[PDB]
RNA sequence: UUGCCGUUGCUAUGGC
RNA sequence: GGCCCAUUCGGGUCUUGUAAUUGGAAUGAGUACAAUGUAAAUACCUUAACGAGGAACAAUUGGAGGGCAAGUCUGGUGCCAG
């Protein structure tokens, strides 16, 4: 059982956003496991599952704990609007290859 | 690390010996790394001792040395004089690694079976499996020396050898 | 690659963001990214900050002003929508941009040295500003030096601060830039080292330059609202 | 002079450190920081909550209605109790059986509902230290805690064991072990209004749990004997102490990091101090805690001793110490085995074999100026802190607990300024580890409630 | 039909003489060679083993009367 | 008011 | 029976050996699920499955000394010396 911790719960309301760092807590599990992770935190938090987002994960040595940057949106629209091409080719939706010549 | 002056005499071949041997050492480096540290550390202390009382480096650095002496473990609490410094020497120093404080605490049989619990991962200061056998435990990792929860000699699913064996016999 | 104002961690990146022009110099201001990004931090990089200024929340000086380089210099009261950020920033006493947030009626207005009155063409006099605001005709009593207070909704003076002996003045410049308390002494000499001399807490002494000093103030009530420690 | 001179060299050094109050005053990063700070969210749980609460002195001592309701039950050892925001206690004894009480009828004496008794039954199959996932009880439950919101009772003991029962039926819903051979669970204490428990496990061990998501968060390692007691109030915080390495520890348990606090009192000093003009002397072992706010709290040792603590000083700040009195000495009928009174007189040595009572139970009320200290002196204690922090006063006594105070805690009624408490303490006849405990003078095994008013 | 290479071919230990599983491993060797020294330390000493076992059964191996192994002075 | 047992109260105590 | 000293005769000492049998535990190199990381990929970190008896899953280098044949060569005062 994948255990769960916010720290430092900031809100932009510019980029209409709320932002927090993430410890993830797996004893005796491998990792973060990052798409059950969202699914925590959209649970933890409101539904939005499609605008809360993760990326920065690093485990600390021997395993349990690991430290991410946990950012989660109002608005899967306005996520899709904020959040960055590649984290949407990771997690969500979009998909566009670039031209491969020279 | 360096080698000494005269490294081939009859005294220091047997010196080797019954350091290699005592400490279940794999060669002559491990001895010649402690000790080349252990020489900075007393020429050291020769110097702060050449200095006089009242100095401003022999009271600062005398007493900076000997706490963190103390703290690394070489060193009891009561004698906290700079003289001790000198007195010290090279067993006292990989007394405190942690194949010989496996060894003492009693986890293993003998100092080689204390280098393969290491080596094998089955041995944890604190929360973190240490594996290298030339640690140098401090005086608060001292007591926290334990069976890691990762392994069948702590309390964990027995490995390899024994399911196998346990699954043949069902077979 | 970095000045000493912009309080800037070192651990940041290699190429610094150069501003662009504006109303400022470049050696006395701070540009949007290292405003929003790296300093009250209400963005990650430069790609979210050219996001959140295409939607134009910002609005410095009363008008929106989408850039990432732009020169924001000594107190343009940068303006948020959201949260209603009303942000004045300063100079503190170590040499940095001390942003203080203010309330509405006082981001309603700045104050700006003025620095030369001209009978430029058509009998028409005329005063700039360290922004520049070429606004029409103030009074005959105009000097260098002093202290206009703009409209921020049109552009006219509303209020004048005359310089003399015995008025609350800050310095941005030299050796003592950043440093308010505006009386030990008074000199005016005829080339250099010419100001009016600040205290400190045990009333101190400080020479400097008369265009690196402009005056906010009178002796214990300026509009502007200060920050504290 | 070499300390003087060691002080002036040191006091020079911070002098040239600071060069390598005006009317303006204003640090750049500092309010850039502040500014964050009126950003941010989360002003609920970390609160760094002081004495909000000074009512020391207010209330009645002297006249408190107390009745020690005894049960049977052989050598009780914890007491776990309940309000939310009617009220259940918890028991548990040394003879396996945790057992729930109703004390919300508060001007009379609690009432028992029900039973849970482990025994002989609940032994594993197995002698294997991770199929250690039995229901019940096999040998020696030694804490109970309830959960801050009431669902759940959660307990454990020398079976290493964490086995955490429903409230409303006393029923086994998980079982945890702690996955090692010596790791007996000797606290526990769950953090105020939460859901997250720390327990302190004889392997200088303290594990911390998410109880209604049956999950383990973080273990964390550092005393150096057997982490006697622990004591957690709202913040992440917790204090834990261990018994005979004479320290006492406070964790970041997100940070996982430590500020340690050692005693060092020594009856050389102590009676060159009294010899400037005295049966007081070192220290055995630190016991018991209870953080008193956020910034303090106070520990019971084994010599008597209370000393109060704060979170900036290693050195405690103020100590107390006989707080329950010296034992009675062994007879003269019962020492030598001479003949004559004189022999067996000579062989008390007068007075160096006295031995003061240890204090075996501390309880301080959460933010407030006051707590209970319980040995088997036969009274409790009451002390207030007084309002500038740095010392506290015995208040008055609570003289109808004859026996050990294995535990003691309150149960609060009334509003902001006329409130009424009743103290529960767990009185056996033994100690709540083992036994050591000889002339049990008129002790029964009970649960002293006291009434205190205003 | 793929002619595999062999380990004379592949490892090249070209006619070595007979050597030793205790040379085989470094520490395995210090481990046994101090064991023959210590084995040999109770023939030059005499080594204190660790006192009285059980009852006092004898010396065991014999008593000297004319040998006197105590160091002179001068 | 309890594992027994005694005084019990018409509730408090004290021996294992 | 092993070991130690000593130019010699000899002396000192003591549980020591053996390609003897045998037993269940341990895991690491390797083979590999992944997830994490990252624009992406590698690597680090975390990690289920398999993985040892010649543990052949086969570390070297250099030195000291022998001993053997219906063998070969040389010398010369048999059977020897080299």
């Amino acid at each position: 059982a994948v255990t769960i911790r916010t720290r430092k719960v900031i809100s932009n309301p510019l980029l209409a956003r709320k932002q927090f760092v993430v410890d993830v807590l797996h004893p005796n599990r491998a990792n973060v496991s990052k798409d059950e992770l969202r699914e925590k935190l959209a649970e933890v938090y409101k539904a939005e599952k499609d605008a809360v987002s993760v990326f920065g994960f690093r485990t600390q040595f021997g395993g349990g704990k690991s430290v991410g940057f946990g950012l989660v949106y109002n608005s899967v629209a306005e996520a899709k609007k904020f959040e960055p091409t590649y984290r949407l080719v990771r997690y969500g939706l979009a998909e566009k290859v670039e031209k491969a010549s020279r | 690390y360096s080698t000494p002056k005269r490294p081939y005499e009859s005294s220091r071949l047997d010196a080797e010996l019954k350091l290699a041997g005592e400490f279940g050492l794999k060669n002559k480096k491990e001895i010649y790394r402690i000790s080349f540290q252990l020489s900075k550390i007393r020429r050291a202390a020769r110097d702060l001792l050449t200095r006089d009382e009242k100095d401003p480096k022999r009271l600062f650095e005398g007493n900076a040395l000997i706490r963190r002496l103390v703290r690394v473990g070489v060193l009891s609490e009561d004698k906290k004089k700079l003289d001790y410094v000198l007195a010290l020497k090279v067993e006292d120093f990989l007394e405190r690694r942690l194949q010989t404080q496996v060894y003492k605490l009693g986890l293993a049989k003998s100092v080689h079976h204390a280098r393969v619990l290491i080596t094998q991962r089955h041995i944890a200061v604190g929360k973190q499996i240490v594996n290298i056998p030339s640690f140098m435990v401090r005086l608060d990792s001292e007591k926290h020396i334990d069976f890691a929860p990762t392994s069948p000699f702590g309390g964990a699913r027995p490995g390899r050898v024994a399911r196998r064996n346990a699954a043949r016999k069902a077979e | 690659a970095a000045p000493h104002h912009w309080l800037l961690d070192k651990l940041s990146g290699c190429y610094a963001p150069r501003p662009s022009a504006g109303p400022h110099k470049l050696r006395e201001s701070l540009p949007l990214i290292v405003f929003l990004r790296n300093r009250l931090k209400y963005a990650l990089n430069g790609r979210e900050v050219k996001a959140i200024l295409m939607q134009r929340h910002v609005k410095v000086d009363g008008k929106v002003r989408t850039d990432t380089t732009y020169p924001a210099g000594f107190m343009d009261v940068i303006t948020l929508d959201a949260t209603n950020e009303n942000f004045r920033l300063v100079y503190d006493v170590k040499g940095r941009f001390a942003v203080h947030r203010i309330t509405d009626e006082e981001a309603s207005y700045k104050l700006g040295k003025v620095k030369k009155v001209q009978l430029g063409k058509k009998g028409v006099p005329y005063v700039v500003t360290h922004d520049g605001r070429t606004i029409r005709y103030p009074d005959p009593n105009i000097k260098v030096n002093d202290t206009v207070k703009i409209d921020l909704a049109s552009g006219k003076i509303t209020d004048f601060i005359k310089f003399d002996a015995g008025k609350l003045v800050y310095v941005t410049g030299g050796r003592n830039l950043g440093r308010i308390g505006t009386i030990v002494h008074k000199e005016r000499h005829d080339g250099g080292f010419d100001l009016v001399h600040i205290k400190d807490s045990l009333d101190n002494t400080f020479v400097t330059r008369l265009n690196n000093v402009f005056v906010i103030g009178e002796q214990g009530k300026p509009y502007i609202s200060l920050p504290k420690g | 002079n070499p300390a003087d001179k060691r002080r002036r060299l040191a006091k020079q050094y911070l002098e040239n450190l600071k060069s390598e109050d005006e009317y303006n005053n204003f640090d750049a990063g500092d309010l850039d920081k502040d500014i964050i700070a009126s950003r941010l969210k989360e002003d609920v749980a970390e609160q760094q909550g002081r004495v909000f609460r000074y009512f020391g002195d207010k209330l009645l001592i002297s006249e408190a209605k107390q009745s020690f309701t005894r049960v049977g039950e052989n050598n009780l050892t914890c007491i776990s109790c309940f309000q939310p925001v009617r009220l259940f206690a918890y028991t548990v004894s040394k003879d396996l059986q945790l057992t729930k009480y109703d004390i919300t009828d508060f001007s009379k004496r609690p009432k028992k509902l029900k039973y849970a008794k482990g025994g002989a039954k609940y032994i594993p199959t197995s002698k294997h230290e991770y199929e250690n996932t039995t229901e019940g009880h096999y040998d020696e439950i030694l804490t109970v805690a309830a959960s801050p919101d009431g669902k759940y009772v959660v307990t454990g003991g020398r079976d290493r064991k964490l086995i955490v029962w429903s409230t409303e039926s006393l029923s086994p819903v998980k079982v945890i072990p702690t996955k090692d051979r010596r790791g007996e669970v000797l606290s526990l204490a769950f953090r105020k209004n939460s859901d997250q428990l720390y327990a302190s496990c004889a392997d200088f061990k303290i594990r911390t749990y998410s109880i209604n998501q049956f999950s383990q968060l973080e273990i964390l390692y550092g005393h150096h004997d057997i982490v006697e007691d622990i004591s957690a109030l709202a913040m992440e915080r917790c204090v834990t102490v261990g018994a005979r390495d004479r320290t006492a520890m406070l964790w970041k348990i997100p940070d996982e990091t430590r500020l340690t606090f050692r005693g060092g009192d020594e009856p050389q000093k102590l009676l060159r101090r009294w010899m400037k003009e005295p049966l007081f002397f070192c220290e055995g072992s630190i016991d018991v805690v209870s953080m008193v706010d956020d910034f303090h709290f106070i520990t019971g040792s084994d010599n008597g001793n209370i000393c109060l603590w704060s979170l900036a000083k290693k050195k405690p700040i103020f100590t107390e110490r006989i707080a329950h009195g010296i034992l009675p000495e062994p007879s003269f009928n019962d020492i030598s085995g001479e003949t004559d009174e004189e022999l067996r007189k000579r062989q008390l040595q007068g007075k160096k074999l006295l031995q003061p009572f240890w204090i075996t139970s501390l309880y301080a009320i959460p933010y407030s100026n006051v707590f209970i200290s319980g040995s088997w002196s036969g009274s409790l204690k009451v002390w207030k802190i007084s309002d500038n922090l740095r010392s506290f006063e015995l208040l008055g006594e609570l003289s109808g607990a004859k026996g050990v105070v294995t535990k003691i805690q309150v149960v609060e009624s009334g509003k902001h300024g006329k409130e009424k408490f009743r103290i529960l303490a767990s009185i056996a006849k033994e100690h709540r580890l083992g036994r050591w405990i000889a002339n049990v003078s008129g002790a029964r095994n009970g649960i002293y409630s006291a009434v205190i008013d205003q | 039909g793929k002619r595999a290479i062999n380990y004379q071919i592949l490892k090249n230990k070209g006619l070595t003489p007979k050597r030793n599983k205790d040379n085989r491993n470094s520490r395995v060797k210090k481990r046994k060679k101090y064991q023959k020294a210590q084995k040999k330390l109770k023939s030059v000493r005499a080594v204190y083993s660790g006192g009285q076992s059980g009852v006092y059964e004898g010396e065991k191996t014999g008593i000297k009367k004319g040998l006197t192994r105590s160091v002179k002075f001068k």
